[PDB]
């Protein structure tokens, strides 16, 4: 197997929809948040607060 | 001008909010949001204060008894296909749908007529919010309706910043506070809703101040004519 170095770009791409691990985790949490919010269960303020 | 109002909103009042763009001018994409709120503010000020009163001539036709106050029936609006245009507009007075309240109604000679009077069967009644019903229309007559007028509506898609906002400098702050209150009150965040409420209270305080000082010469008393009418 070929191991790759762990660089800064593997954690954060410094973009909201980045290719990093933190960015992907944010996108995944935002997916659940959007799924809940599409059913008028939370307001925009609570969406941003969570 | 609209450019000055946009700059004033961007820096000073709508500063710590998205629409202000951190005090670097209102973005060219948020125009249809400040303009919608600006129209509401101008309408509020022009309805609560007499900042513009105008008259419109309504020519009476033999077969028409309900006359609608719409530009579709205007003499200068040539885009409409209406067979009879009874509104008598001029290049000076254009009647851009800017009607807030129909106050007084006269005739061609200049004799005042009753408005919304039931016992007198010679009065001009108002069926709807924009209609004028003449139960007795004559082909050789014309009305002289006088109303409190609104600011010519600024279109939501307006891009020219040279469109002049005709308000006195004393009501500039009142309008700006109203815009801030309306834009701050959309969000349900308690902290932002409190600021919106504070802006609303400050706008209602500026209006109260202008009423107390009567900067528009609105609440001015008139000569008493009751002794003459009563036969003293």
């Amino acid at each position: 197997v070929v191991i790759e170095p762990i660089t800064n770009e593997d954690l954060t791409t410094k973009v909201v929809d980045g290719t990093g691990i933190f960015d992907e985790l944010m996108t995944a949490a935002n997916a659940h948040l959007s799924a809940q919010w599409d059913m008028e269960r939370i307001t925009g303020t609570q969406y941003a607060e969570v | 001008k609209l450019s000055e109002l946009f700059q004033m909103l961007s820096v000073g009042e709508l500063s710590l909010i998205r629409t202000g763009n951190d005090g670097q001018g209102i973005r060219t994409q948020d125009y249809p949001k400040v303009i919608a709120q600006l129209n509401a503010g101008l309408t509020n000020l022009h309805a609560r204060f007499p900042l513009l009163e105008k008259e419109v001539i309504i020519q009476q036709y033999e077969q028409i008894s309900k006359y609608y106050l719409r530009s579709e029936f205007a003499q200068m609006n040539t885009t409409s296909t209406e067979k009879y245009k009874y509104l008598m507009d001029s290049p000076t007075e254009r009647f851009l749908d800017d009607v807030i309240r129909v106050e007084r109604v006269f005739d061609e000679c200049g004799c005042p007529l009753y408005l919304n009077n039931e016992p007198c069967c010679g009065s001009i009644v108002t069926p709807s919010f924009d209609c004028i019903q003449i139960v007795y229309p004559i082909e050789t007559n014309a009305l002289f309706v006088t109303y409190r007028a609104n600011h010519p509506k600024i279109a939501l898609t307006t891009t020219d910043l040279n469109t002049e906002v005709r308000i006195p400098a004393s009501h500039e702050k009142a309008l700006t506070y109203y815009i801030a209150s309306q834009l701050y009150s959309n969000s349900p965040n308690p902290e932002t809703a409190a600021k919106g409420v504070e802006w609303s209270q400050r706008f209602e305080a500026e209006c109260t101040k202008i009423e107390n000082l009567d900067l528009d010469n609105a609440h001015i008393a008139q000569t008493n004519v009751k002794p003459e009418m009563r036969g003293w």
